[PDB]
DNA sequence: GGTAAGC
RNA sequence: CCCCC
DNA sequence: GCTTACCTGGTG
């Protein structure tokens, strides 16, 4: 993000959430929280006519 | 008779080439033609890799490093073992047979494949081993109005399994 | 706003690593093959290599790069000259519409009018050094 | 009155942005609990 | 070409901020490359910041 | 592995060498060609213990010149001769091939052919890195050990 | 392998034989130029290429605000103003060493351990 | 619970620790090989395990 | 817009 | 289309 | 060894 410093490796700048859903997200850790959770929904809505048509 | 006159001829030379030079002239003929017969046991001309053989003996003679094989070669040093030897890299120098092993020892490292750990926790119990070693995953496989799947492996006995 | 130019220019890697004398080729509209750069840049007016070359690597020590537009420098040896690069597209027939096509649908970007070859030929370096920058693991 | 500006995805590349005024600006010169853990003002 | 980019950057940044060139032109200076990039270009998504 | 040898890793190791596809290019640091026309008396200072070998015991003034990995070449149990003697049936009565002995500091093989003659090397060279197999089954691309 | 041009027309060089002589020369196909050679390498190839260095450090590369900064001291002027950054030919066989360029004097220094490591 | 979300906090933490620690050891050119080979990608094995074993 | 079995 | 596990 | 000709989830 543009937040970071350049060449962070840190826990923080590649996606680590450090919080709870009970204590909330850092604006950060939201954005690489959405990153990852897109992941599935991209494959679940790729694979349905493959896994559709080896069904048939 | 071709190797029974140059074989001489360059151990002759190359070990009287040394700062030691020929003191022990009737002994470095000796020396040479001594390490020639045994050197025909190899083959007695009988097959060509026998000359294989002498380019060994030659090579780690110039070299340099090392320049200490001439000088102990005219001291002493086993004349039958320098035909059978095979000790091709045990024979000259000490800091290439250093390089040798710590290159020996990373090619075996090397050729070794990839592991891959994995974290394992208490908190789930395997089916078959009954043991507490599992190794989760989560992906989201449903539509995004139902949660995710948790996919547990036994790092013990190693079975898989899913969840809601 | 100039009626939709999409002119999409390719600038080529022939050859694969392993594969001798890696050979720099384009694509340019409304020419069949694909001609080599030399030839392009000697159509723009530059006509010897090291002319050719500083357009393409601006360092001299880069020795690497060099290594590579050698076989493109022998690749374009048979085309001499501007006129005789020209015609090498599609004779006076061909060396007019050879004119026009790297005038108005070669880099429409820029400028398409006349009076800049060398705003062109420069730019055609500029990619191809950019292009041999990912050829090396660079 | 140069206060704020205009940054796409390109320009976005070099500039270094603060999260907050607060979380993010004012030198350093007990923590609550129950709120959520954040980075630093860390250049 | 530009001999002292950094100078150059500065004065196109503040002419900008200043309001002489509209807000939405983007500039980048990529000191790696040795270049400057400049955008009056129709259909880029910006943020205010 | 064969029963009473699936224990020894070092076993293991010699078969790994035995299967994976070594090429000659695989064992190359680098291949460079010269102007040497002497054979007696090479330019290169470093080849002059080369020379004093293979010629105690009409050609061509150009030299291909390879130079290979001691790593490369102790990983798949290869020695200089192993490698030159596989040149040698690649190329039969067509190229002159020379080499360092094992235990020189850099390990060298030395090439000649038998109008023009420089391009035809730079040919010659292609087809020496990119198929020549040295060790190896083909297709098997890499090989590793597990336990 | 530092390839020369020709005089007059501009255009590359190419090795030829000085067979009457036994010297290599380097001979112009666009004229009839010739010169001698300086060294007998025609052409190197190179399989195994052994690099991993810094990068296009502008003598004003600090003017970059997205560099992180640390407070290691620099080992020529002994300024605690740097600038660092990992190798920027970015292999995926790279190591993860840094390069601090040091504001004050311009010089460059490794984060290394192995050895004694400043380019 | 109060004190649990303290030990919740130092040992996210704790991970973090090992991690920089990971860090500084391969930034110096020390960290070691991995037979799951890179430099990179052993640096980030041991990185992801640390941070898995600190969510769990 | 991806694979194979045609010429 | 606009909705679904 | 290149060009063709087939295909690509379910309801409403
Ligand atoms: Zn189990
Ligand atoms: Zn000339
Ligand atoms: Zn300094």
């Amino acid at each position: 993000l543009p937040h970071f410093s350049k060449d962070d490796y840190s826990p923080e700048s590649k996606g680590f959430v450090e919080n709870s859903y009970l204590r909330g997200l850092t604006p950060q850790e939201f954005f690489f929280h959405a990153m990852g959770g897109r992941e599935g929904l991209i494959d679940t809505a790729v694979k349905t006519a493959e896994t559709g048509y080896i069904q048939r | 008779h071709k190797l029974r006159d140059q074989v001489l001829k360059a151990l002759y030379d190359v070990l009287a080439k040394e700062s030691e030079h020929p003191p022990q002239s009737i002994l470095h003929t000796a020396k040479a033609i001594e390490s020639e017969m045994n050197k025909v046991n190899n083959c007695d001309t009988n097959e060509a890799a026998y000359k294989a053989r002498y380019r060994i003996i030659y090579s780690n003679v110039i070299s340099k490093n090392n320049p200490d094989l001439k000088h102990k070669i005219a001291n002493g040093d086993i004349t039958p073992e320098f035909l059978a030897t095979c000790d091709a890299k045990d024979l000259a120098p000490a800091p290439l047979k250093q390089k040798i092993e710590e290159i020996a020892k990373q090619n075996l490292y090397n050729a070794q494949g990839a592991t891959i750990e994995r974290s394992v926790t208490d908190r789930f119990t395997c089916g078959k081993c009954k043991e507490k070693k599992v190794s989760y995953y989560q992906l989201q496989t449903r539509s995004a109005a139902a949660p995710l799947t948790t996919f547990c492996t036994c790092e013990a006995c190693g079975n898989r399994w899913k969840f809601s | 706003k100039g009626s939709r130019f999409i002119s999409t220019l390719q600038v080529k890697l022939y050859g694969r690593e392993g594969s001798s004398a890696r050979t720099i080729k384009a694509t340019l509209p409304y020419i069949k093959q694909d001609i080599p750069i030399v030839i392009i840049f000697r159509a723009l007016g530059i006509i010897p290599d090291g002319e050719i070359l500083e357009h393409i690597c601006y360092d001299v020590n880069d020795w690497q790069m060099l290594e590579m537009l050698k076989p493109c420098v022998e690749d374009g040896f048979v085309i001499q000259d501007r006129e005789t690069a020209l015609d090498f597209i599609g004779k006076e027939k061909r060396i007019q519409y050879a004119k026009d096509i790297l005038q108005k649908e070669f880099l429409p970007h820029i400028t398409q009018l006349e009076g800049f070859e060398s705003r062109k030929a420069f730019f055609l370096g500029y990619m191809i050094n950019r292009l041999l920058l990912c050829a090396l693991d660079r | 009155e140069g206060l704020v500006e205009y940054i796409d995805a390109e320009e976005e590349e070099s500039i270094l942005i603060a999260m907050q005024p607060e979380d993010l600006e004012p030198a350093e010169a007990d923590v609550d609990p129950a709120k959520r853990i954040r980075v630093s003002h860390h250049a | 070409v530009h001999r002292n980019p950094a100078r150059l950057m500065e004065t196109l940044r503040t002419l900008r901020r200043k309001g002489d060139i509209n807000p939405e032109v983007s500039m980048i200076r990529d000191i790696r490359e040795k270049e400057l990039k400049i955008f009056t270009d129709a259909g880029r998504v910006y943020r205010p910041l | 592995l064969e029963p009473g040898h699936a224990a020894d890793q070092e076993q293991a190791k010699l078969i790994r060498s035995a299967i994976e596809h070594t090429t000659l290019k695989s064992v190359t640091i680098a291949s460079e060609i010269y102007y040497d026309p002497d054979p007696r008396s090479t330019v290169i200072p470093e080849d002059e213990e080369i020379i004093q070998l293979h010629f105690s015991l009409q050609q061509s003034p150009w030299l291909l010149r390879l130079e290979l990995d001691r790593a490369a070449m102790n990983d798949k149990d290869l020695t200089m001769g192993q490698v030159g003697e596989r040149i040698k049936q690649t190329f039969k009565n067509d190229l002159f091939v020379i080499w360092s002995e094992d235990n020189d500091e850099k390990l060298i093989i030395r090439c000649r052919v038998v109008a023009e003659e420089d391009h035809m090397l730079k040919k010659i060279e292609n087809t020496m890195l990119e198929n020549i197999t040295l060790r190896g089954v083909e297709n098997i691309e890499r090989v590793v050990m597990m336990k | 392998t530092t390839f020369r041009f020709c005089r007059d027309c501009n255009n590359m060089l190419y090795p030829r034989e000085d067979k009457e002589n036994n010297r290599l020369l380097f001979e112009c196909r666009t004229c009839s130029y010739v010169e001698e050679a300086g060294s007998p390498l025609v052409y190197r190839h190179e399989l195994i290429t052994n690099i991993g260095e810094t990068a296009g450090v502008v003598q004003d590369i600090g003017s970059d605000p997205t560099l992180p900064r640390s407070d290691r001291e620099c080992p020529k002027c002994h300024s605690r103003e740097n600038v660092f950054f990992q190798s920027q030919q970015r292999r995926k066989d790279t190591s993860m060493v840094l390069f601090f360029v040091c504001l004050s004097c311009s010089h460059i220094f490794t984060s290394d351990q192995k050895n004694k490591r400043t380019q | 619970d109060g004190p649990t979300m303290r030990e919740i906090t130092e040992t996210i933490a704790e991970a973090k620790k090992k991690v920089l620690d990971v860090t500084k050891e391969a930034q110096a050119n020390l960290l070691t090989a991995k037979h799951g080979m890179t430099l990179r990608e052993s640096f980030e094995d041991n990185v992801v395990r640390f941070l898995n074993e600190a969510r769990d």
